C-alpha cells in the first residue's frame, strides 16, 4: 500500500495545500543507495534516507521533476509515481509498463497517432458546423 | 459549474478562467456547444433586436434628460451664450465648492454641459419645447418596447424565422437599399419639409396642425406636374433669423448652396432637396437590382459592413464640421471638436473591427477549394508581396516623415528655422469649408498616411497570415485567438491573428490620434485667432508638444487646484483617470502571465494558512488571467485610457476658449 | 581578422561616413535645396 | 418645465421595455 | 521557539506565530473556532466585535465628522457594511461546499463554517451582532461625550 | 419629483449594482 | 485537456518523450518509419501544455502537435 | 509662394542670423543662397516644391542609395560564390577585397540597371521564391 | 403566456401570474421560500423587511405626525405590530400541524414553515428583524432629515 520512509525534511510552505486532501496527491517512491541530499521541488534541501523513500507531492510535474532532473541524475532510476486519491487509491502512473516511455515496449498502443501529416490537415471552412476539429 | 451554459470545456474549468472566458465567449454564438447554423442565425436575429432596443433607449435617455434637466428652451432663446446641458448631477460626494462650480448654464443645481450637438440637432430638426423632447423620449421608450417585444416574439417558435429568411440575403440587400434606406430618406424629407423648415421659418407645426398646414401654397398643383419649379419658390433671405418670421422664404426644396449666415449651417431646404434626391436614387437602384463567400460567412458580412460603417463615420466626421447641417453647431467649438474626435475614434474602431472579422473569416469560414481562384485566393497567392509593398510604403513614408520632423526639430532647436524642410501641399492647393493647407498640414497628412499604412500593414499581415506562415504553418488549426505556439521556434508570442488585431489597435489609436490631434490643434489655433501658431510651430515636433499638448492643457489641469475648483474640475480629474487607465494598460501589456501566476500561488497559500480568513474559500481556484486575457485587458485599458484622456483634453482645451 | 569583423569594419566605415558628412557640412554651409 | 405627471408617465413607459428586456434576455439565454 | 513542520510534506511550518501556545490559545478560542458555540453564537460575537470596531473609522474619519450627525453616520455606515457582509455570507453559503480544513493553529476548526446550515446561522448572528455592535458603539460614544 | 435623482441614483448604482453583483455571483457560482 | 496528436512524419528521435515534464508521451513501436518507433500520447489528462515536446521535435512541420482546450486542474498546473 | 528676396519676413530673418560654421559669414552666406528658393509670406521660411528643390537632390540621393544597395547586392553574390558556406566570415567578417571590388562595380548601377532589367536578371521566379 | 393546468384535476391554473419565470424567480427567492436559509434567517429577513416598511405608515400618518416624537411613534408602533406578529407566530406554531404544500409558484416550499421548530426559529428571526427594521427606518429618517 505505497509504504516508504519520508525523506528527512524540516518542512516548507511549498508543500501540499487543501487540494492534497480534497482532490488528489501524488507520491514518488525511489530506492536510494546512500543517505545523500537532494533539492526538494517544493523549495529546500532534503536528505533521502537509505533505501525506499516515499515523497507525497502535489502535482505529477513536481514528482516527475524530482525524478527526471535529480534522481535520474543521481542514477536512481527505480522511482515510481502514484496518483493518490483521498480514499487512498494509489495508482502507478509514470512507468505504467514498468519501462521509461523513451524506450519502446510492446503492449503500448499508438495513442492519438494521426495518419495524415501536418500539411494535409483539413481547413475549418470545410468542416464548419460538423463539430470535427482539424487534428480530428 | 453551470456557467457558462454554452461551453462545457469552460464550465468544467475549476478556476477563475471559467468566469472570464465565459464572459469573453458569451457572444461567439458560432462556438457555443451544439449550435447549428439554423439556431445560430435565429439567435443572432433576436440579439439584434436587443441591440436596437438599446440604441433607442439610449436616444430616449438623451431626450428624457435634456427635457427634464436640460436648458433647451433657454438655449433656443440665446443659442450663442447659453451653454447647453446634458443632465443633472446628483452626487452625494460633491463639496459645496464643486456643486457651485458645476452649477452652470443658469441651472438651479449641479449639471453636466452637453457636448454632443444634440441641442443643435434637435433645434435644426424642429424641436422647440421640452414637450417635443419629452414626447420624443416617451415615443422612443415605446419604440424600444416594440423592438424588444419583437425580438421576443421572433425567438418564439410561432414566428421563429427558419434558415430560409436569412439565406435570402440578396432580397435583404435590395430591401436595405430601397425599402429601408430610400423609404426612410424620403420619409425624413417628409419630416424636413413639414416640420423642420416651417419651424426654421418661425411657423409652429404640431402633430395636430400639420394635417391643417400645407408646406407649400403651390404644393398640390406642383405635385406630379411641373414639380421642380413651384418647389423652388422665394429663397430664404440672408437677413433671415433661424426660427423667426424675419426674412422667412417659402421654398421647401432648393439648391441654394453654401450656409445660412445666421446659423453658419447648410440650408434646411438644401438638406431636404438632398434627401429627396438620395431617396429617388436609392429607390431607383433598389428597383434596378466573392458572392459565394459573402453569403456563406457572417464574418465576411460584418467585416464588410464594419469597413463600410468605418468609411461612412469617417466621412460623417469629415463632413459634419466642414459642412455643418445643424444650427449654431459651427459656433459651438467644444461640440464640434467633441463630435469630430468622437466619430473619428469610432471610425477607427469600426475599421479595425472590419479587419478583425476579416481574420476571423480567414480562420473559420474561408475554404480554399470552395473558391478556386477568387479575389481572396489571389490575395493569399502573393501575401509576401502585398505585405512587402505595405511594409515598404510604411518604412518609406515613416522614415521620411519622422526624419523631416526630426530635421525640423533639430534645426529649429539650433535656432536656424530657415533650414526646415518645409514642403508645400501643392495638390491640396489644386483641389482647394476648406482651411489653409500649409507645410505643417503637409507633414501631418503624411504622418497620418504612414500611420494608416502601418495600421493596414498590420491588420492585413494579420488576416493573410491567419491561415499560417513559416513560423506556424497551420494556424487555422489553433484558430483566431490563442496565446502562442510556445517558445518552440525562436518563440511564437503574439503569432495569432487576434494578436494582429491587438497590435493594430495600437496603430489605429496612433493614427486616429494624429488625425484628431491635427484636427483639434488646427481648430484651436483658428478659434483663438492664432492660426499663425499652428502654421509656424506645426513643422517641428516640439511645436506640437509645446503649443498643442503643453499649451492647451493649462486650463484643464487647473480645473482643480489647491486654491479651488472650477467647472473643468471633472475634466481635470477624468484627464488623470485616463492617464491612470492608460498606464494600467501597461501593467497588463508588459507584465505577462507567469509572473502573476507565481504571485497568485503564494496568495492562495497565504489565504489557506491564515486563521479566520481560511474559513472562506474560493469556489474557483484563483489563477492569473490568461495570456490573451492579459493582452485584451491591457488593450482595453490602454484604449479606454487613450480615449478618456483625449476626450478630457478635447473638452478642457476647447471649453474655456468656447 | 578584427578588421574583417562587422563591429570594427562598421566602426571605421561609419566613423568615416559620419566624419565625411560632418566635414562636408563644416565646409559647405546649410544646404536646404540644391542651388 | 417638465411636470411630475410627465416624469411618472415616462418612468411607467420605461418600465415596459424593462419587462420586455427581461423577457427577451431570458429567451436569448 | 523554533520553526518545525508537522507532516513535513504539507506546506505549513509550525512557527512561534502559528503554533505557539499563547497563539493557539487565542485563535482557537476566538468565536470562529471556540468549541461548544452554536453557529448563531459564533456569528453574534464576530458580528458584535466587528460592528463595534467598524463604528469608529466611519464616525471619526468620514465626511460629516465632528458633528453630532457623525455618530449616526458611524452607526448606519457600520450597519451598512455589516449588511453587505451579511449578503456576502448568504451568497457565499449558497454556493460554498468547502469545509474549513484542520491547520497548524486550529486542529479542530469545526463544522459551523463548512455547512450551509452553519453559515446561515453564523450570518444571522453576524448581522444582529454587527448592527448591534455599531449601535452600541454610537450609544457609548454619545454616553461618554455627555459624561 | 425634484428628489427622484436622490432616489433613482442610489437605487440603481448601490441597490441595483449590489443586486446585479449578487445575481451575477450566483449565476457564475452555481 | 490538451489533445496531443502525432502526425505521419515522426522520425522517432525520442526527443519529445525525454522533454515532456508530465510524461504524457510514450515512445511505442511502429513500422511506419525507419526509426521503428512513433510517439504516443496516452496520458493527455496530464498534458500541462508546455509544448516542450513541440520545441524538442526536429521534423519540419513537427509531427507532435499539442492543442490546448478544456483547461482542468491538471492542465492549469495547480498545486492548489 | 513668393521669392524669398521679395518676402519682407525673410529679410528680417536674414538681418539677425545664427552662424552655423566657425566663419562669421556662414549665416549671411546661408540666407544669400536661400534667397533663390520661394518662401511663404507670413513665415518667411524657405519652402520645398515637388525640380531644383526636390527632383535634383532626389536624383543625387537615389544615385547614392542605388550605389550602396548595388554594392551590398554585389558583395552578397561575392559571398555566395567565394565559399560553399556564405555566412561564416562572409557577413560577420567582411572580405575587404571582395567589398572594395563590389564598391568599384557599385556607382556604375545606372548603366548596369539597363543590363539587369534585360532578361529580368534581378528578379527571381515566383516558383523559386520561398513562400509558405 | 397562456393559462394551463398542471395536474388538471387540482384547482390551480398555471398563469403568467403564478407560473411565469420572472414570478417563480421572485417568489421562490423571497426569504419565505428561498432555499438554503436557516429558519432564523428567513425570519430575520421577513422581519427586517416588514419592520422597516411598517415604520412608515405609523411615522407618517399617525396622530403626532410631523413632530420629532413621530419618529419614536413610528419605531415603537412598528415594533408593537412586530411583537403582536411574534405572539401570533408563537401561538400559531403552538397549535399548527399543517405544512406548506407544493404549489404552482413554489414546487419546493420547504419545512421552515411546517414544523414547530421552524416556526419558533422564524419567529425569533421575525421579532429581531422586525424591531430592528423599525429602528433602522427611524434612524434613517432622522439621518436623512438632519442631512
Ligand atoms: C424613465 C426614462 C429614462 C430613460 C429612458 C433614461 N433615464 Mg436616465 N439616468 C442616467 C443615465 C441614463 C442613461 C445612460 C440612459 C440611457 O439609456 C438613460 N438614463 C435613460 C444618469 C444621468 C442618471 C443615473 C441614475 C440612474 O441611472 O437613474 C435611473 C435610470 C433609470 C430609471 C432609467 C432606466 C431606463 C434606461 C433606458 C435603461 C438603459 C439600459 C441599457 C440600454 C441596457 C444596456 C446596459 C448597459 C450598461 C450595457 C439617470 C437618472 C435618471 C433618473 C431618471 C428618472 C431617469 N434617468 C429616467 C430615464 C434619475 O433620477 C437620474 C438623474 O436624475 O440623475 C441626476
Ligand atoms: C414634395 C415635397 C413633399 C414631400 C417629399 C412630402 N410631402 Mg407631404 N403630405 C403629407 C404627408 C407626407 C408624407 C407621409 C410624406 C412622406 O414622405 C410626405 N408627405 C412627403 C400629408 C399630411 C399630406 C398628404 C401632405 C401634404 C403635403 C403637401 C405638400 C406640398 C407636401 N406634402 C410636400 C411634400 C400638401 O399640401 C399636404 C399638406
Ligand atoms: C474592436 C473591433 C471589433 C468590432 C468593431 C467588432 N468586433 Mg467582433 N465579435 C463578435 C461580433 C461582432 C459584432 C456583432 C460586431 C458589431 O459591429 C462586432 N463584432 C464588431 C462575435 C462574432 C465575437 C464575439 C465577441 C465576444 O464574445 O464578445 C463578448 C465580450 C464581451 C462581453 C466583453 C467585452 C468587454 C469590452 C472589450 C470592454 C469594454 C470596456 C468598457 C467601456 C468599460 C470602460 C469603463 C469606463 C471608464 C467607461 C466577436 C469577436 C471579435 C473579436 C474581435 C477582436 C472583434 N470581434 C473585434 C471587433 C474576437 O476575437 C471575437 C471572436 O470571437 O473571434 C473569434
Ligand atoms: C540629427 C537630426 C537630423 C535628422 C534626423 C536629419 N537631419 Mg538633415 N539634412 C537634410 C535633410 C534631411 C532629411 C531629408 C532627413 C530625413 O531623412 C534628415 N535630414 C534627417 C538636407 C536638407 C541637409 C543636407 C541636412 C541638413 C541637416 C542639418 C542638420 C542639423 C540636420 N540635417 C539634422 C538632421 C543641417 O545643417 C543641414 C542643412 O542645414 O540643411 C538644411
Ligand atoms: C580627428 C577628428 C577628425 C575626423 C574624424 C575627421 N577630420 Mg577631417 N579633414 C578632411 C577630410 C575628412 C574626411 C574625409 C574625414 C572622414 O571621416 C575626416 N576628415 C574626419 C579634409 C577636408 C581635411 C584634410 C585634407 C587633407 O589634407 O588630409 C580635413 C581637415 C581636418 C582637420 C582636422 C583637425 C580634422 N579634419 C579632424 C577630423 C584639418 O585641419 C583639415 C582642415
Ligand atoms: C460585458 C457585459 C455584457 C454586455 C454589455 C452585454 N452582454 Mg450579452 N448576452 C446576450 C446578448 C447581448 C446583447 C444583445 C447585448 C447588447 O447589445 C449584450 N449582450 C451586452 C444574449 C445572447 C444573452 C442573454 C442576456 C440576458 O439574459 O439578459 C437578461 C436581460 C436583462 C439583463 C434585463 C434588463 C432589464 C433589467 C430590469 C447574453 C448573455 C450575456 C451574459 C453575459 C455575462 C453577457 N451577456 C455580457 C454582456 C450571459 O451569460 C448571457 C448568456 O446567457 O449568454 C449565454
Ligand atoms: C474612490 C476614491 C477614493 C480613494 C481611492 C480613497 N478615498 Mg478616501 N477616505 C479616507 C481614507 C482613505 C484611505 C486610507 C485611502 C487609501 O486607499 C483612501 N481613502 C482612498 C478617510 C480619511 C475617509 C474615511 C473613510 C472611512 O471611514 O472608511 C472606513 C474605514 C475603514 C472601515 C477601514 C479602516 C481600516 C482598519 C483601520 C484596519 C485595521 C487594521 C488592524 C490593525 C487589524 C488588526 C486588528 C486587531 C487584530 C488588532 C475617507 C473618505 C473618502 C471619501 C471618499 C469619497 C473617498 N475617501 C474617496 C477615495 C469620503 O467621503 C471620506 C471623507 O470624508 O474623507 C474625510
Ligand atoms: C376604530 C375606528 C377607526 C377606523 C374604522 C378607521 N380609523 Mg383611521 N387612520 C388612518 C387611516 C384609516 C384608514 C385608511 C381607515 C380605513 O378603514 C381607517 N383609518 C379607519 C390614518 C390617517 C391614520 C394612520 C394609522 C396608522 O398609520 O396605521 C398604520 C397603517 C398601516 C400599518 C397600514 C398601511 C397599509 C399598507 C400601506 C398597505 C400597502 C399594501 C401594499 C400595496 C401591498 C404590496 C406591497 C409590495 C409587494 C409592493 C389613522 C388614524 C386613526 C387613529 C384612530 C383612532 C383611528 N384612525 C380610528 C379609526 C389614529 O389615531 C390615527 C390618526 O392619527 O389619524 C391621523
Ligand atoms: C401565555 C404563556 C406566556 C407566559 C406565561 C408568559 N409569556 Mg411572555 N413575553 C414577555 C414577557 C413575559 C413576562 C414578563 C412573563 C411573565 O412574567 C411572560 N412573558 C410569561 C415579553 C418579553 C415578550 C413581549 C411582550 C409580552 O407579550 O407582554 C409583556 C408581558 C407581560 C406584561 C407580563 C404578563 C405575562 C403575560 C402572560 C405575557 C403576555 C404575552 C401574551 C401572549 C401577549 C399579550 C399581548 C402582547 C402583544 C403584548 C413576551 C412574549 C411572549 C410571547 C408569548 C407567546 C408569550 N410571551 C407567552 C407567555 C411572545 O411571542 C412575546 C415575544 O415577543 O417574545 C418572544
Ligand atoms: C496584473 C496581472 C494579472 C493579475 C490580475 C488578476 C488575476 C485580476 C485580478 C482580479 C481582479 C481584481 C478582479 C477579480 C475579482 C472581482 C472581485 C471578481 C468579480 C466578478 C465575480 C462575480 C466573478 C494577470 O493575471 C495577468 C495575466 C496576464 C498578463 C498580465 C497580467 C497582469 O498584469
Ligand atoms: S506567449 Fe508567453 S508562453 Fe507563449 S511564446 Fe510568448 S512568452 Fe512563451
Ligand atoms: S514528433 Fe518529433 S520528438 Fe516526437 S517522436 Fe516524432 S520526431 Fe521524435
Amino acid at each position: 500500500t505505497l509504504t516508504g520512509q519520508t525523506p528527512l525534511f524540516g518542512g516548507s510552505t511549498g508543500g501540499l495545500l487543501s487540494s492534497a486532501e480534497t482532490e488528489e496527491k501524488y507520491a514518488i517512491t525511489w530506492t536510494s543507495p546512500k543517505q545523500q541530499v537532494f533539492e526538494m521541488p517544493t523549495g529546500g534541501a532534503a536528505v533521502m534516507n537509505e533505501g525506499e523513500n516515499l515523497l507525497y507531492l502535489a502535482r505529477k510535474e513536481q514528482c516527475l521533476a524530482l525524478g527526471l532532473r535529480q534522481l535520474r541524475t543521481k542514477k536512481i532510476m527505480d522511482y515510481k509515481i502514484y496518483r493518490v486519491l483521498p480514499d487512498g487509491s494509489n495508482t502507478l502512473l509514470h512507468p505504467k509498463d514498468g519501462v521509461f516511455p523513451e524506450k519502446s515496449n510492446e503492449g503500448r498502443a499508438a495513442v492519438n497517432s494521426v495518419a495524415r501529416s501536418i500539411g494535409e490537415n483539413p481547413n475549418p471552412g470545410a468542416i464548419k458546423y460538423t463539430g470535427k476539429k482539424a487534428y480530428d | 459549474t453551470k456557467f457558462p451554459s454554452f461551453s462545457q470545456d469552460l464550465a468544467q474549468d475549476p478556476t477563475t478562467r471559467r468566469i472570464w472566458y465565459g464572459i469573453a465567449t458569451v457572444h461567439d454564438f458560432e462556438t457555443h456547444d451544439g449550435m447549428t447554423e439554423e439556431n445560430l442565425y435565429q439567435k443572432i436575429f433576436a440579439t439584434h433586436f436587443g441591440h436596437l432596443s438599446i440604441i433607442f433607449l439610449w436616444s430616449a435617455g438623451h431626450l428624457f434628460h435634456v427635457a427634464w434637466q436640460g436648458n433647451f428652451e433657454q438655449w433656443i432663446q440665446d443659442p450663442l451664450t447659453i451653454r447647453p446641458i446634458a443632465h443633472a448631477i446628483w452626487d452625494p460626494h460633491l463639496g459645496d465648492a464643486a456643486t457651485q462650480a458645476f452649477t452652470q448654464a443658469g441651472a438651479s443645481g449641479p449639471v453636466d454641459l452637453c457636448y454632443s450637438g444634440l441641442y443643435q440637432w434637435w433645434y435644426t430638426i424642429g424641436m422647440r419645447t421640452n414637450g417635443d423632447l419629452y414626447i420624443g423620449s416617451v415615443f422612443l421608450m415605446i419604440v424600444a418596447a416594440v423592438m424588444l417585444f419583437a425580438g421576443w416574439l421572433h425567438l418564439q417558435p410561432k414566428f421563429r424565422p427558419s434558415l430560409a429568411w436569412f439565406r435570402d440575403a440578396e432580397s435583404q440587400m435590395n430591401h436595405h437599399l430601397a425599402v429601408l434606406f430610400g423609404a426612410s430618406s424620403l420619409g425624413w424629407t417628409g419630416h424636413l419639409i413639414h416640420v423642420a423648415i416651417p419651424e426654421a421659418r418661425g411657423q409652429h407645426v404640431g402633430w395636430d396642425n400639420f394635417l391643417s398646414t400645407m408646406p407649400h401654397p403651390a404644393g398640390l398643383a406642383p405635385f406630379f406636374t411641373g414639380r421642380w419649379g413651384v418647389y423652388a419658390q422665394n429663397p430664404d433671405t440672408a437677413g433671415h433669423i433661424f426660427g423667426t418670421s424675419e426674412g422667412a422664404g417659402t421654398a421647401i426644396i432648393t439648391f441654394i448652396g453654401g450656409f445660412h449666415p445666421q446659423t453658419e449651417a447648410l440650408w434646411l431646404t438644401d438638406i431636404a432637396h438632398h434627401h429627396l434626391a438620395i431617396a429617388v436614387m436609392y429607390i431607383i437602384a433598389g428597383h434596378m437590382y466573392l458572392y459565394d463567400t459573402y453569403n456563406e460567412s457572417l464574418h465576411f458580412q460584418l467585416g464588410f459592413h464594419l469597413a463600410a460603417l468605418g468609411v461612412i463615420t469617417s466621412v460623417v466626421a469629415q463632413h459634419m464640421y466642414s459642412l455643418p447641417s445643424y444650427a449654431f453647431i459651427s459656433q459651438d467649438h467644444v461640440t464640434q471638436a467633441a463630435l469630430y474626435t468622437h466619430h473619428q475614434y469610432i471610425a477607427g474602431i469600426l475599421a479595425i473591427g472590419a479587419f478583425a472579422h476579416g481574420g476571423i473569416f480567414f480562420v473559420r469560414d474561408y475554404d480554399p477549394e470552395r473558391n478556386k481562384n477568387n479575389v481572396l485566393a489571389r490575395a493569399l497567392e502573393h501575401k509576401e508581396a502585398i505585405i512587402s509593398h505595405l511594409s515598404w510604403v510604411s518604412m518609406f513614408s515613416g522614415f521620411h516623415t519622422l526624419g523631416v520632423y526630426v530635421h525640423n526639430d533639430t534645426v529649429v532647436a539650433f535656432g536656424t528655422p530657415e533650414k526646415q524642410i518645409l514642403v508645400e501641399p501643392i495638390f491640396a492647393q489644386w483641389i482647394q469649408p476648406f482651411m489653409s493647407q500649409g507645410p505643417g498640414d503637409f507633414l501631418v497628412h503624411h504622418g497620418i498616411a504612414f500611420s494608416l499604412h502601418v495600421t493596414v500593414l498590420i491588420c492585413v499581415k494579420g488576416c493573410l497570415d491567419a491561415r499560417g506562415s513559416k513560423l506556424m504553418p497551420d494556424k487555422k488549426d489553433f484558430g483566431y485567438s490563442f496565446p502562442c505556439d510556445g517558445p518552440g521556434r525562436g518563440g511564437t508570442c503574439d503569432i495569432s491573428a487576434w494578436d494582429s488585431f491587438y497590435l493594430a489597435f495600437f496603430w489605429m489609436l496612433n493614427t486616429i490620434g494624429w488625425i484628431v490631434f491635427y484636427f483639434n490643434w488646427k481648430h484651436l489655433a483658428i478659434w483663438s485667432g492664432n492660426e499663425a501658431q499652428f502654421n509656424t510651430n506645426s513643422t517641428y515636433l516640439m511645436g506640437w508638444l509645446r503649443d498643442y499638448l503643453w499649451g492647451y492643457s493649462a486650463q484643464l489641469i487647473n480645473g482643480y487646484t489647491p486654491f479651488g475648483v472650477n467647472s473643468l474640475s471633472v475634466w481635470a480629474w477624468i484627464f488623470l483617470l485616463g492617464h491612470l487607465c492608460w498606464a494600467t494598460g501597461f501593467l497588463f501589456l508588459i507584465s505577462w502571465r507567469g509572473y502573476w501566476q507565481e504571485l497568485i500561488e503564494t496568495l492562495v497559500w497565504a489565504h489557506q494558512r491564515t486563521p479566520l480568513a481560511n474559513l472562506v474559500t474560493w469556489k474557483d481556484k484563483p489563477v492569473a488571467l490568461s495570456i490573451v486575457q492579459g493582452r485584451l485587458v491591457g488593450l482595453v485599458h490602454f484604449a479606454v485610457g487613450y480615449y478618456v484622456t483625449y476626450a478630457a483634453f478635447v473638452i478642457g482645451a476647447t471649453a474655456p476658449l468656447g | 581578422k578584427f578588421f574583417s569583423t562587422a563591429p570594427v569594419i562598421a566602426l571605421v566605415f561609419f566613423t568615416l561616413t559620419a566624419g565625411f558628412l560632418v566635414e562636408l557640412n563644416r565646409f559647405f554651409p546649410d544646404i536646404l535645396f540644391f542651388p | 418645465e417638465l411636470s411630475d405627471l410627465q416624469i411618472v408617465i415616462a418612468l411607467v413607459v420605461a418600465l415596459l421595455p424593462a419587462l420586455l428586456a427581461l423577457n427577451l434576455g431570458s429567451a436569448l439565454s | 521557539l523554533v520553526k518545525h513542520g508537522g507532516d513535513p510534506l504539507v506546506g505549513d511550518l509550525a512557527t512561534p506565530v502559528n503554533s505557539s501556545g499563547i497563539v493557539k490559545a487565542w485563535i482557537n478560542n476566538l468565536p470562529a473556532y471556540r468549541k461548544g458555540m452554536s453557529a448563531n453564537a459564533r456569528g453574534l460575537e464576530i458580528g458584535m466585535a466587528h460592528g463595534y470596531y467598524l463604528y469608529g473609522p466611519f464616525a471619526t474619519s468620514g465626511p460629516i465628522r465632528g458633528t453630532t450627525m457623525s455618530l449616526v453616520s458611524g452607526v448606519l455606515s457600520a450597519s451598512a457594511v455589516v449588511i453587505v457582509l451579511s449578503v456576502a455570507i448568504q451568497i457565499y453559503s449558497s454556493v460554498s461546499s468547502a469545509k474549513p480544513l484542520p491547520s497548524v493553529t486550529t486542529a479542530d476548526p469545526g463544522s459551523d463554517f463548512g455547512t450551509k446550515e452553519g453559515w446561515s446561522a453564523v450570518g444571522s448572528g453576524f448581522l444582529i451582532g454587527g448592527c448591534g455592535g455599531a449601535v452600541i458603539a454610537g450609544v457609548l460614544s454619545y454616553a461618554i461625550a455627555a459624561f | 419629483s425634484d428628489i427622484l435623482p436622490a432616489i433613482m441614483t442610489p437605487l440603481v448604482v448601490l441597490i441595483g449594482g449590489g443586486a446585479a453583483m449578487t445575481a451575477f455571483f450566483y449565476y457564475v457560482e452555481r | 485537456s490538451h489533445t496531443v496528436k502525432i502526425y505521419d512524419t515522426c522520425i522517432g528521435c525520442t526527443q519529445c518523450v525525454r522533454a515532456c515534464p508530465t510524461d504524457v508521451l510514450e515512445m511505442v513501436p511502429w513500422d511506419g518509419c525507419k526509426a521503428g518507433q512513433i510517439a504516443s500520447s496516452p496520458r493527455t489528462e496530464d498534458c500541462v501544455g508546455c509544448k516542450r515536446c513541440e520545441t524538442a521535435c526536429p521534423t519540419d512541420f513537427l509531427s507532435i502537435r499539442v492543442y490546448l482546450g478544456a483547461e482542468t486542474t491538471r492542465s492549469m498546473g495547480l498545486a492548489y | 509662394l513668393v521669392p524669398c528676396s521679395e518676402s519682407p519676413k525673410f529679410q528680417e530673418r536674414a538681418a539677425k542670423a545664427r552662424n552655423t560654421t566657425a566663419d562669421p559669414n556662414s549665416g549671411q552666406k546661408r540666407f544669400e543662397m536661400y534667397s533663390s528658393a520661394l518662401c511663404g509670406p507670413e513665415d518667411g521660411l524657405p519652402r520645398i516644391i515637388a525640380a531644383g528643390d526636390f527632383l535634383i537632390p532626389g536624383l543625387f540621393f537615389i544615385y547614392i542609395a542605388g550605389g550602396i544597395g548595388n554594392s551590398s547586392r554585389n558583395y552578397q553574390i561575392a559571398n555566395r560564390k567565394k565559399n560553399a558556406k556564405n555566412p561564416a566570415m562572409g557577413e560577420i567578417i567582411i572580405d575587404v577585397p571582395l567589398a572594395v571590388s563590389s564598391t568599384i562595380a557599385g556607382m556604375a548601377w545606372p548603366l548596369t540597371a539597363f543590363r539587369e532589367l534585360t532578361s529580368g536578371e534581378l528578379t527571381v521566379p515566383d516558383s523559386d521564391v520561398t513562400v509558405s
